[PDB]
């Protein structure tokens, strides 16, 4: 579009940044795109905020183990995500509202 | 001699305490350095001097 | 144990393989000290250009410029999680993380002259 | 001392006197920032230091086997369980005063029978 321009963060879209263990990501790659690559689900538990990640049964044969997430602060920093398409257009997609680390299990 | 060895052991024994006594005195900050010497330098001098007085 | 409680769990679409910018989702990070505010009438415009490659970010002239440099990697990696209107989450791997990386400015008509004065010092 | 930085630059602050209202400020030499001073003290030398004596007193201090123990009753919790060391300020002059760290209340007491401390 306008060349060399950046796109639209003004919309204030929020996204989460999550640190994942290398092994888990490796597993995720396995999921088929055709499937839509549903890796598993995220659980939000109350009685305090607890968030965990569990792999889909298809991913591994065993009992799915929950991976606890440690919520973290934004830190004194502003993190924004920008994307570059094949077209090489650049867009300012969203701001990182929350940070989290998925612990290995 | 058997008793000379008892007498020697008890010479070192008393010097060993005399040293602990100056150490306890130095740890309690009551030690008063000799003009032109560290509080520590002054202490080590005493320790070294007692221990030699003893060996002799 | 038994779950007397309720959990809200969302399906996670492990990263869709085919995305237009599947290839590039990047992180642009600014230090809080820089005090960059995206909601600025001034910062309405913004251009991002590769410097020939650090990225160069610039607003309209008269505004600060930032340089973006790439951070080192690790065993763990970051994914961007976005949520669809339907609760489902889609995750995308971060291609690269850049620390920006801007100007000041007040660096014109100086630098080279100051060093020279400093030399007039020794 | 304890000095501040410029919000906006993060660059350090240089003192400027406001000749008119007879007051001290802190200017930034990279931008147009100025802020009034908290204290009148700008520079402190300190030749006869005491900062270094009780350094590296991590709560894990008890986990050092190299450290010696004593049956001295604590001024706070009265516990006869404590590790001890000498002034960690690695100077020649330095006194052989001992610092005892409680294996319960974590309070630092000394053997100094000349003076009374709080560090
Ligand atoms: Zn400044
Ligand atoms: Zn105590």
């Amino acid at each position: 579009e306008e060349s060399l321009d950046l796109d639209l963060e003004r919309s204030n879209r929020q996204v989460w940044l999550v640190r994942l263990p290398m092994f888990l990501a490796e597993k995720w790659r396995d999921r088929n795109n055709l499937h839509g690559q549903e890796l598993g689900k995220i659980r939000i538990n109350k009685d305090g905020s607890k968030i965990t990640l569990l792999l889909n049964e298809n991913d591994n044969d065993s009992i799915p183990h929950e991976y606890d997430l440690e919520l973290t602060k934004k830190v004194v920093e502003n993190e924004y995500v920008f994307t570059e398409q094949n077209l090489k257009k650049t867009a300012i997609v969203g701001t990182v509202c929350h940070e989290c680390q998925v612990m290995p299990s | 001699d058997g008793p000379t060895m008892r007498e020697i052991t008890e010479t070192i024994a008393e010097a060993k305490k005399k040293v602990l006594d100056v150490t306890k005195e130095a740890q309690a900050n009551l030690l008063t350095a000799k003009h032109g010497m560290t509080l520590r330098e002054s202490f080590e001098d005493n320790v070294v001097r007692f221990l030699n007085e003893a060996r002799d | 144990d038994e779950d007397p409680n309720e959990y809200n769990e969302f399906p996670l679409r492990a990263i869709p393989k085919e995305d237009l910018e599947n290839m590039r989702t990047h992180l642009l990070k600014f230090q809080s000290k820089k005090k960059i505010n995206p909601v600025t009438d001034f910062h309405l415009p913004v251009r991002l250009h590769r410097k020939d490659y650090p990225w160069v970010m610039e607003d309209f002239d008269g505004y600060n410029t930032w340089v973006g440099s790439y951070e080192a990697g690790n065993s763990d990696s970051y994914v961007l999680l976005s949520v669809e209107d339907d609760g489902s989450f889609t995750m995308i791997p971060a291609d690269k993380v850049y620390k920006f990386t801007a100007r000041n400015k007040y660096a014109t008509l100086t630098i080279d002259e100051a060093e020279k004065r400093m030399d007039k010092k020794s | 001392t304890t000095f501040r930085f410029c919000r906006d630059c993060n660059n350090m602050l240089y003192p400027r006197e406001d000749k008119e209202n007879n007051r001290l400020l802190f200017e930034c030499r990279t931008c147009s920032y100025v802020e009034e001073a908290g204290s009148p003290l700008v520079y402190r030398h300190e030749l006869i230091t005491n900062i270094g004596e009780t350094a590296g007193v991590v709560q894990d201090i008890g986990s050092d086997p190299t450290l010696p123990r004593s049956d001295r009753e604590c001024p706070k919790c009265h516990s006869r369980e404590n590790v001890f060391f000498q002034s960690q300020q690695r100077r020649k002059d330095t006194s052989m005063v001992l610092f005892f760290v409680c294996l319960s209340c974590s309070h630092i007491f000394t053997s100094d029978q000349k003076n009374k401390r709080t560090q």
